[PDB]
RNA sequence: GAUGGGGAAGCUCCGUUUCAAAGGCCUGAUUUUAUGCAGGCCACCAUCGAAAGGGAAUCCGGUUAAGAUUCCGGAACCUGG
RNA sequence: GUUCUUUGUAAAGUGCCUUCGAAGAGUCGAGUUGUUUGGGAAUGCAGCUCUAAGUGGGUGGUAAAUUCCAUCUAAAGCUAA
RNA sequence: UUGACCUCAAAUCAGGUAGGAGUACCCGCUGAACUUAAGCAUAUCAAUAAGCGGAGGAAAAGAAACCAACCGGGAUUGCCUUAGUAACGGCGAGUGAAGCGGCAAAAGCUCAAAUUUGAAAUCUGGUACCUUCGGUGCCCGAGUUGUAAUUUGGAGAGGG
């Protein structure tokens, strides 16, 4: 809603701040077995459900 | 407020209810005039208080050190005896000249043996007013009891 | 010595001079709350020799249950069962009025230890008790080492776990022939007599 | 590199304070050309800096404070132990070892005897 | 003797001496620093071209604030760190769940002369 | 259910007894720590024997009453015809049950004699000073065996 | 929905002004002074519960890629001091 | 093991004679009810009612009366493996 | 009028303490039914699961108001055994201990009820100092409606 309250507001921007892709400079590092971000999360596909 | 309320009808009911003699034994208690030169007898036997016991202890270190006296350097006491098991244990060993029994205990059931045990053992009692009185006579709060065992000439 | 004097006057609980007192007294302690600390024991020989002494740490309370069976907290009677847990009325709870009197004041005052408890009076609604507590943050049981013993932790809530007077007594923890099931504890001897014993080398 | 702790400690308070809030000035200042630059691994040593300034100045004062409070009972729960509090409420030695006089007569007259048994 | 004449059937609680807490050790012992000074209030300036144009235009600074931080807490602090006399102070906070102050300066200074004066441009 | 010709069995295995089963592995371990229990409470007590010396008394029952074994401790009565009191003699390693009772001369007499040469047998130190080191032997019971009259 | 209380072995239940000693309000007086003592007044008696109920006070023009009764320019109003 | 304080005109133990020897109550116990136990005319526990004694009381696995005997000492408390 | 006592309060009074977590094992309360009986209601499952209260490194129990009936044993706990026994049970299904014996470990104890009465000899707190898991001095207070010493039934006390 446009009237929301903080609490809200704030999970809303720690979930905008996930919502990224794996930083490039991760897949280099040795014995690295992460391989994309498996928790990426977009607002079409699944909810919060806050 | 309640407990003001409490206190007052508790006195109510005690006599509203018919008292088994036992109790109203005490309530005849002594005449003013006669508590007054008995209390003023009393006082002239009282109990040393700490400072005077202190200087006394000293007076007898002192005179330990100087002459070996077994403890004898300070004459015979003449005080009044308090405490409930010890003016028990000197009626029922004839000890006591005379018993005062405070008329307000509050179990009452702490001395209502007392009348019928001085009068079998034949020591005279007198149900007086004042547990505090008795205190301030031995220089305590509360007393609830007294005795003079052994009196000077 | 007065306190024998108390104590067998005590046993003369039909005599006018103890009914009388009763009977007052029993008011007394329906005007006053269902908990409230008393000043002094009304009993002090029988506080004395339950372990009371009249020093800085020692707390009596006075305390007032409600009389009878206990009612089996169902819904409107049904138990939805076999028809030999069908009793509803006439159940009665294992421990003592004198054991959920002392419970009642431990939770009333947990900084304190339960000592001990003894009956003062009754009516038909209430059976009233004095409970003796003792305070183990305080010097004078900190010290003195006839008293110290109740400061070790593994004391805490004796009376909750049934280790006063009464709570042995209802646990029914005695020596001999009559208490063979509650002895060394019930479950404990259940336990025991019910667990298989295998050997390295079966017997 | 930064500041070293133990030559911060023979400053007094005042000089701790300047040198902080100089190191705070520098910090603000690296902090705007972050944004410029790409990298500035320079921040940390700042940073850093300013925590060992803010431990020595938290220390002195605590230290102190305990000067203050020495020799006497009732000094303040942070500067009292912690250990747990079960240990806390437990009996000290001395009540620990407290005994009744008749026990001590009793452990005077009849102590456990060191004995042996051949002959 | 005589009883207190009262004028009221009812009995209220009587006042008595309340005394001040005089404890005999401190409760904490070291009092705390200021949580939330000047450097913790002002973070850092917010340097997108949508910012950079308020600087001549509006003569409005733009600072990325601290979460705790008032208008108050900004207003002097930008005082202090600056030495500028301010006009307003209107504080978001942003998507990101940082906070964002526009600090519209008095028109005696000028936001472009200041923020060069402090680093950025 | 009931079956051929086969005894009628009483196993009780109808309540949840998989819950309740103690298998010993911890046999040998525990003989073991048992052991290890043993060899330190010696060196704790380095002079002394390890046990308390006890009396010889006659089994209860009409089953076991030909026999004769050991007791939980002597008698003050028989104590104190050896020569010594009873905390003295719960100090220098003598059990004492106060609960016992002398009926029987010839057992009191034995347990007397016991006594005696536990006496004669043991060397007792000086509560102070110089601790002559003796070489402990570990069982009492071992030193002062039962004998059946 | 706490408290005072009363039930319940207990998790907890009842009740919301009740069988409670339930508090704060202004003038000041004093100018070792702090805020007690001079006073006097009053008896509701926690608190939560509406982005559609009740309610102090802002409008126009312009402006951005994306904000505006919120920014800019002008012109007002209310509350507290 | 080595050393310092002397605790202490203190405390403890042991033999014989004599006078005594205080020992826990709405508890023990009994009836009845419910539950439980291998416990059976009633194993323990609990509710209600009744309610003791002091050469007494409890137990001695068949209820009761009478006469004995044996064995412990309840209704208060601490304690390692 | 003043000063006590008793009882009951109030303080952001001086100093403390309780709650919650964990919960394999431990101490209690409360408490089923599925199942078995070839049906089923007593019974069984089970004095169990679920629920609630309370501890510790163990807990609990523990130094006989015991076991026995013998030439008697001697706190508690645990193992082997007693024993699938005595006994309970629509005497059906099923249930079911204890004494003795061998062993592991072993350890004993203390309050109340007594006049110190030629001296409440006892104790918390505050303050000052010190060698500070505390000590000493001083001061209030607690306490005679009884805090210390003396005794715990195995005894023991008062005299000689
Ligand atoms: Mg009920």
């Amino acid at each position: 809603a446009a009237q929301k309250s903080f609490r809200i507001k704030q999970k809303m921007a720690k979930a905008k701040k996930q919502n990224r892709p794996l930083p490039q400079w991760i897949r280099l590092r040795t014995n690295n077995t992460i391989r994309y971000n498996a928790k990426r999360r977009n607002w079409r596909r699944t909810k919060m459900n806050i | 407020p309640e407990y003001v309320r409490v206190q007052r009808q508790k006195k109510i009911l005690s006599i509203r209810l018919k008292v088994p003699p036992t109790i109203a034994q005490f309530q005849y208690t002594l005449d003013r005039n006669t508590a007054a030169e008995t209390f003023k007898l009393f006082n002239k036997y009282r109990p040393e208080t700490a400072a005077e016991k202190k200087e006394r202890l000293t007076k007898e270190a002192a005179a330990v050190a100087e002459g070996k006296s077994k403890q004898d350097a300070s004459p015979k006491p003449y005080a009044v005896k308090y405490g409930l098991n010890h003016v028990v244990a000197l009626i029922e060993n004839k000890k006591a000249k005379l018993v005062l029994i405070a008329n307000d205990v509050d179990p009452i059931e702490l001395v209502v043996f007392l009348p019928a045990l001085c009068k079998k053992m034949g020591v005279p009692y007198a149900i007086v007013k004042g547990k505090a009185r008795l205190g301030t006579l031995v220089n305590q709060k509360t007393s609830a009891v007294a005795a003079l065992t052994e009196v000077r000439a | 010595g007065a306190y024998k004097y108390l104590e067998e006057l005590q046993r003369k609980k039909q005599s006018d001079v103890l009914r009388f007192l009763q009977r007052v007294r029993v008011w007394e302690y329906r005007q006053k709350n269902v908990i409230h600390r008393a000043a002094r024991p009304t009993r002090p020989d029988k506080a004395r020799r339950l372990g009371y002494k009249a020093k800085q740490g020692f707390v009596i309370y006075r305390v007032r249950v409600r009389r009878g069976n206990r009612k089996r907290p169902v819904p409107k009677g049904a138990t939805y069962g076999k028809p030999t847990n069908q009793g509803v009325n006439e159940l009665k709870y294992q421990r003592s009025l004198r054991a959920t009197a002392e419970e009642r004041v431990g939770r009333r005052a947990a900084n304190l230890r339960v000592l001990n408890s003894y009956w003062v009076n009754q009516d038909s609604t209430y059976k009233y008790f004095e409970v003796i507590l003792v305070d183990p943050q305080h010097k004078a049981i900190r010290r003195d080492a006839r008293y110290n013993w109740i400061c070790d932790p593994v004391h805490k809530h004796r009376e909750a776990r049934g280790l006063t007077a009464t709570g042995k007594k209802s646990r029914g923890i005695n020596k001999g022939h009559k208490f063979n099931n509650t002895k060394a504890g019930r479950r404990k001897t259940w336990k025991r007599q019910n667990t298989l014993s295998l050997w390295r080398y079966r017997k | 590199a930064g500041v070293k702790a133990y030559e911060l400690r023979t400053k007094s308070k005042e000089q701790l304070a300047s040198q902080l809030v100089d190191l705070k000035k520098e910090l603000a200042e690296l902090k705007v050309q972050k944004l410029s630059r790409p990298s500035l691994p320079k921040i940390k040593t700042v940073r850093k800096s300013i925590a060992c300034v803010l431990t020595v100045i938290n220390e002195q004062q605590r230290e102190a404070v305990r000067q203050l409070y020495k020799g006497k009972k009732y000094q303040p729960k942070d500067l009292r132990a912690k250990k747990t509090r079960a240990l806390r409420r437990a009996l000290t030695k001395f009540e620990a070892s407290q005994v009744t006089e008749k026990q001590r007569k009793k452990q005077i007259a009849f102590p456990q005897r060191k004995y042996a048994i051949k002959a | 003797k005589a009883l207190k004449v009262r004028t009221s059937a009812t009995f209220r609680l009587p006042k008595t001496l309340k005394l001040a807490r005089a404890p005999k050790y401190a409760s904490k012992a070291v009092p705390h620093y200021n949580r939330l000074d000047s450097y913790k209030v002002i973070e850092q300036p917010i340097t997108s071209e949508t910012a950079m144009k308020k600087v001549e235009d509006g003569n409005i600074l733009v600072f990325q604030v601290s979460m705790k931080a008032n208008k108050y807490q900004i207003k002097k602090a930008v005082k202090e760190l600056y030495e500028v006399d301010v006009l307003k102070v209107n504080t978001l906070v942003r998507p990101n769940g940082t906070k964002k102050a526009y600090v519209r300066l008095t028109a005696d200074y000028d936001a472009l002369d200041i923020a060069n004066r402090i680093g950025y441009i | 259910a009931i079956s051929k010709n086969l005894p009628i069995l009483k196993n009780h295995f109808r309540k949840h007894w998989q819950e309740r089963v103690k298998v010993h592995f911890d046999q040998a371990g525990k003989k073991v720590s048992r052991r290890n229990a043993r060899a330190t409470r010696a060196a704790k007590i380095a002079p002394r024997p390890l046990d308390l010396l006890r009396p010889v008394v006659r089994a209860p029952t009409v089953k076991y009453n030909r026999k004769v074994r050991a007791g939980r401790g002597f008698t003050l009565a028989e104590v104190k015809a050896a020569g010594l009191t009873a905390a003295y003699a719960r100090t220098i390693g003598i059990a004492v049950d106060h609960r016992r009772q002398n009926r029987n001369q010839e057992i009191f007499d034995a347990n007397v004699q016991r006594l005696k040469e536990y006496q004669s047998k043991i060397i007792v130190f000086p509560r102070n000073g110089k601790a002559p080191e003796a070489e402990q032997v570990l069982s009492a019971a071992a030193t002062f065996p039962i004998a059946q009259p």
